């Protein structure tokens, strides 16, 4: 379905990569917007975790 | 003698501020044509109707030849002169 | 060489078009339009308009300026929409082979700012399938100053059908001749500026509308002072001496001189030259074109241009139509 | 002949009349002038008197015959003047009731050799129309009919002013954007470069250049985002507002993510319009960038309000500016300052505690 | 007697027959009305003004009326005059454009009521209005380099620096064309001494240096030039610019025969700066070269204490703050604010 895979490459992607590699890769790409923007709960934790927001990015994982 | 009738002529409608344009003085076009940093860009800056800063000394050049002149240099060498920004803006 | 430097407005560009169109045939058809046989041919073509055997090189770009005041020329009517349209379409093509782009622009920006101030536009699809051409060319940095110039007339345009409203608005000492002829002029985009002319005196029949529209402008901008140009704009006049009430377009220089005639029938040179309020030198140039024609006509057998001799008025004048243009 | 158009008309103009003055300006059209620019104005005095009152039977048979001279008889400098005046009156007075009949009856009366402009901008605003009557079945048939030339908005290389592929186009771009779907917006950007390669440079075309800096300012490309800022302020600097204030605030955003914004006006289109307050609100937002202070930048957006919070544009990225101005400020005092202490930076920068241990971390 | 004098400008109106006898005619009315007095003589101007403004009358008997009606004018009290001037100027501005030579006329003795009464801005205003450079008609050298001289003169006496050296500046244009070499001169020293306004001795250091080796300064304005240099030298912040500045003027032998050889000598050197060493050198400062810079009352006392912290870089080992601020009567606040700033700049 096309509201999965962008939990499957949000999840992946937020293991192996660091917060300056998020910036460059799901967020300068336009292919991977698109995606993005149909679930906001996935958007907001690519955005709390570069503005060293560890508090509110644990609480909505879980 | 000859008949002589007008309804509403006129001339035309012409206005300089301050002085002449002399084909500005760093290459050949008008104040308001591209010179050489308005037709190069053609992206950052104009390509229509150009701007016009006017300066201290009442000689008017380029937004785009000025900013670049100031970055180095705030004064201007050349003949020991005051060299400052005034009147914004044909 | 067969016309040396004396060539035709009219026969340069059907000489250019006849050899490059029969050479544009033979290799579509028999080389199949090979693209090493086509670069070389305009090539070739470049170096024939730039280096050609007579001593003219500037004449170029006059010779293509004046092809289009021939087409844009507004004698009394107008054109067809079928050979003016086809005629445009081959001029692009020619342009291609000169390199001489800035001299052109020199010259066309003189002649299509003479052409809109003296009334000669003829066609105002001429002048939007000219700047349009030269920009799918060129491009668009080139052709700036042309859409500059084009745009700056329309906006005239507009304020001439809102003026043209107002007389139905309480007015009616106002109807007489000819309405607006407004022509906004720039300093960048236009090449005439804000200069002193020669302190021109202004004929009695001049001083209004003109004095009305030095407050009108006044409204849109805080503060904008404009200067006439007498070289380029024109009057009109009616003689009401011959069958026919004729009418043509003269200089607004010629309405100074005539305005003088109203008080004796004769003026000598040295009352013309406190009339018209200027030096000398220009109007001698004034009094020479009055001369030649059917206005100003000499007395005694054989009277030339002196200092101490009269000029009397002549009624006849040669006219045919009505607003006939003079340039 | 030409005289005896000139004195009678002359003497109609003197305290004209709605109904009583439409009889004189009628006998003049049959002496048909030689010029024949006296028969032409009188013309056009009963146009913009028929579409302000009276009805629209009388003002569709007055319009035909404006139409009839054009080609050999009347100048086509004086002509053209009046086809752009009158269709541009029109759409202001009358409504979509009486404005759809009026130009189906001009495309049968402009069919001669010149067909450019007298039939691009005819089927333009017909294109605009359709939109709001829902009518699907007209709208596919005036779009087959385009799509037989090379370009849409010039048969070869004449006259311009004229595209209807474009201008649907550009008018759902207006529309999405104040429901924010970037979904649609990024569709249609791709859309327009097939029809930006065959155009020349109109108005339209500074249209489609906003859509694409908005879309590259989400995305994180501050330089690409103000390439198409720049170009497209250039042509909608000559419409005017309310067109024009909207677009200026974009213009500006993108300048300040660049690092930094030293150049507040690059063009004259925007230096002597400052004295509005609406306009002046985005000249001191510059100044509040270029010597780098947290004190200033806040003060503008409490002193204006009613022009900067009420986009919800600029109001996502204002936070990320007020972020930026505290890191230059942070390097020019860390260097003289071995070990500095935590809240002296604090107490120099006028701001509580709890972000400046959140701000060290990012930096 | 005022109204036997309109319906006589009435009469002649329309009248036209030659240039001498409609301005013969003219001439006499308007005499007329200079003899009289009280209010019928404010009652007959003004109607010679309405009489000229008219499409009926031509414009050259116009412009030559107008041109003799000027000359009188300077001879009646301020108390009339001054009236006259401002209805005349409003009669005559829908045609601004037509008698461009006698608006010029008009606002040339306007400013000088203004100047007799003590008004340099009023008189000021006067002269801006004329189209000098947007006019129709050019008027002599002579008359263009008096009115530009008379502007920048009258914005100078009003403290105007800003607009008393921005019309000076058209007037550069025709002094190329005299053999004047004096105002040449004084053209680049009054532009340099705006430069200084601003606070930047830094770069008023280098201008001030390089016209003094020139052939066309005088003798007499070399001297005078290097001693402005030399004060901008000890008032600029210390720097990378500044060093190079102080060594150029101790090589240079035509330093010593000023009297503030002491101070260079004490700058070069790397010496202490005493309470002393500073008001010496302020004595003979210009009056336009103190400010209120914080403490004390002129622009050196920012100078002392920055170049104070660049010679203690090199010779004090470390000192704490509140004895670096008792050595130089500032406070302890006040020395830590200087020295983190000279860090940052990259000059300490």
């Amino acid at each position: 379905s096309p509201s999965n895979v962008a939990i499957y490459g949000g999840l992946c992607a937020l293991a192996t990569f660091d917060r300056q590699e998020l910036q460059r890769n799901v967020i300068s790409s336009s292919s991977f917007k698109l995606f993005l923007e149909l679930e906001p709960q996935v958007r907001d934790i690519i955005f709390k975790f570069y503005e060293s927001k560890y508090a509110s990015c644990l609480k909505m994982l879980d | 003698k000859k008949r002589f009738e007008v309804k509403k002529w006129n001339a035309v409608a012409l206005w300089a501020w301050d002085i002449v344009v002399d084909n500005c003085a760093i290459c050949r076009n008008h104040i308001m044509d591209l010179c050489i940093e308005c037709q190069a860009n053609q992206a950052s800056a104009t390509s229509e109707e150009c701007t016009v800063a006017w300066g201290v000394c009442n000689h008017a050049f380029h937004f785009h030849c000025i900013s670049r002149w100031l970055k180095t240099r705030q004064v201007c060498p050349l003949d020991n002169r005051e060299w400052e920004f005034q009147k914004y803006g044909h | 060489s067969n016309l040396t430097q004396e060539n035709m407005p009219t026969l340069f560009v059907e000489s250019v078009l006849e050899v490059h169109g029969k050479f544009v045939q033979l290799i579509n058809t028999v080389l199949n339009g090979d693209q090493h046989f086509m670069s070389a041919l305009d090539k070739a073509l470049t170096s024939v308009v730039n280096y050609r055997e007579p001593k003219s090189v500037c004449k170029a770009p006059e010779l293509l300026a004046k092809y289009c005041d021939n087409l844009l020329k507004k004698s009394a009517k107008g054109m067809t929409e079928n050979e003016v349209e086809d005629r445009l379409t081959s001029f692009i093509t020619v342009f291609k082979y000169i390199d001489d782009k800035d001299v052109f622009q020199k010259f066309y920006a003189r002649m299509l700012a003479k052409r809109l101030i003296h009334g000669l536009s003829m066609s105002m699809d001429s002048e939007e399938a000219m700047i349009n051409k030269l920009k799918q060319a060129c491009g668009y940095e080139f052709t700036s100053k042309l859409h500059r110039m084009y745009t700056d007339m329309s906006v005239s345009a507009d304020l001439n059908n809102k003026f043209n409203n107002f007389i139905k608005n309480q007015d009616t000492v106002i109807d007489l001749g000819i309405s607006f002829q407004i022509y906004v002029l720039q300093a960048g985009a236009w090449p005439l500026t804000q200069a002193p002319s020669s302190t021109f005196a202004i004929p009695q029949e001049l001083e209004k509308s003109v004095q009305m529209f030095e407050l009108f402008y006044s409204q849109h901008f805080s503060g904008r002072k404009l200067t006439w140009l007498h070289y380029l704009c024109t009057g009109e006049v009616k003689m009401n001496y011959l069958g026919k009430p004729y009418v043509a377009m003269v200089t607004t220089y010629q309405m100074a001189v005539l305005l003088a005639f109203n008080n004796s029938e004769t003026v000598s040179y040295k009352e013309l030259q406190d009339s018209t309020q200027m030096n000398e030198k220009e109007l001698t140039k004034t009094i020479k074109s009055l001369l030649d024609v059917k206005m100003i006509n000499h007395d005694s057998e054989k009277e030339d241009i002196d200092a101490e001799s009269s000029f009397s008025l002549n009624m006849n004048f040669s006219s045919k139509r009505t607003k006939f243009k003079i340039t | 002949v030409d005289l005896e158009n000139q004195y009678y008309n002359s003497k109609a103009l003197k305290e004209d009349d709605p109904k009583a003055a439409l009889s004189s300006f009628q006998k003049v059209l049959e002496l048909e002038g030689e010029k024949g620019e006296w028969g032409f104005k009188a013309l056009k005095q009963m146009i913009k008197i028929n579409f302000k009152l009276t009805n629209f039977p009388e003002m569709m048979n007055r319009y035909k015959q404006l139409l009839t001279y054009i080609r050999s008889a009347v100048t086509r400098n004086y002509s053209e003047k009046s086809i752009n005046s009158i269709l541009d009156y029109i759409s202001t007075s009358k409504q979509m009731d009486l404005l759809q009949e009026f130009y189906e009856t001009t495309l049968e009366a402009l069919k001669d050799a010149k067909n450019d402009r007298l039939w691009f901008k005819t089927n333009t605003k017909l294109g605009k129309l359709y939109l709001e009557r829902e009518e699907y079945g007209k709208l596919q048939k005036i779009l087959r009919q385009l799509h037989q030339s090379c370009q849409t908005d010039d048969g070869e290389d004449d006259l311009k002013k004229g595209t209807q592929l474009l201008e649907i186009y550009a008018l759902e771009i207006q529309m999405y954007t104040a429901q924010k779907n970037n979904k649609k917006l990024k569709a249609l950007y791709e859309q327009s470069l097939h029809i930006k390669s065959a155009i020349p440079h109109p108005l339209i075309m500074g249209v489609i250049r906003e859509c694409g800096g908005k879309m590259h300012l989400r995305e994180g490309e501050f330089e690409k985002a103000h390439t198409d800022f720049f170009e497209a302020f250039k042509n909608y600097d000559e419409s005017g507002s309310p067109r024009r204030t909207t677009c200026l605030k974009y213009l500006v955003l993108a300048n300040m993510l660049m690092k930094s914004g030293i150049n507040p006006f690059d063009s004259q289109e925007a230096k002597p319009y400052k004295n509005d307050p609406e306009i002046l609100a985005m000249t001191n937002l510059v100044s509040a960038y270029q010597n780098n202070d947290i004190t200033e930048f806040e003060k503008i957006l409490k002193t204006n309000h009613s022009n900067i919070m009420d986009d919800p544009f600029i109001r996502e990225h204002i936070e990320e500016l007020l972020r930026n101005i505290r890191t230059q400020v942070l390097i020019k005092l860390i260097k003289p300052y071995t070990r500095i202490h935590i809240p002296f930076i604090s107490k120099e920068l006028n701001i509580d505690v709890a972000d400046v241990e959140s701000l060290l971390v990012q930096c | 007697m005022a109204a036997a004098v309109r319906q006589d400008l009435a009469q002649l109106m329309n009248s036209s027959g030659s240039h001498k006898d409609l301005a013969g005619k003219y001439r006499q009315i308007l005499e007329k009305a200079i003899q009289l007095s009280g209010a019928e003589q404010l009652e007959a101007l003004k109607a010679f003004v309405e009489a000229m403004v008219n499409e009926n009358v031509s414009l050259v008997i116009s412009r030559q009326l107008l041109t003799d009606f000027c000359t009188h004018l300077p001879n009646l009290p301020d108390s009339t005059a001054k009236e006259i001037y401002h209805f005349t100027l409003e009669k005559i501005q829908p045609r601004v454009i037509s008698f461009e030579e006698q608006v010029a006329s008009i606002r040339q003795h306007l400013a000088s009521i203004y100047e007799k009464e003590e008004d340099w801005r009023n008189a000021a205003q006067v002269l801006v209005g004329i189209p000098l450079e947007t006019g129709q008609k050019q008027y002599n050298v002579d008359y263009k380099l008096e009115t530009y001289l008379k502007i920048a003169r009258l914005y100078l006496e009003d403290d105007d620096p800003v607009q008393a050296e921005a019309y000076i500046n058209r007037a550069s244009l025709l002094q190329n064309e005299s053999t004047n070499e004096q105002l040449q001169i004084h053209y680049k020293v009054c532009y340099a001494r705006v430069l200084d306004y601003r606070r930047k001795f830094i770069e008023a250091a280098q201008r001030y240096n390089e016209l003094s080796y020139k052939t066309i300064v005088h003798e007499s304005e070399r001297l005078e030039a290097l001693k402005h240099a030399l004060h901008c030298t000890i008032l600029a912040s210390a720097g990378q610019q500044r060093s190079r500045m102080l060594a150029t003027l101790f090589k240079d032998e035509r330093c010593q025969q000023l009297a503030a050889y002491g101070i260079l000598e004490k700058m070069y050197l790397d010496r202490i700066i005493r309470g002393n060493q500073l008001q010496e050198f302020a004595a003979m400062l210009m009056p336009h070269q103190k400010a209120t810079t914080a403490d004390g009352s002129s622009i050196l006392d920012r100078a002392v204490i920055e170049h104070n912290l660049l010679s203690a870089s090199k010779l004090y080992n470390n000192i704490t703050f509140e004895e670096l601020g008792a050595l130089l009567e500032i406070p302890a606040a006040k020395a830590e604010k200087i020295a983190s700033q000279m860090i940052t700049e990259g000059r300490m």
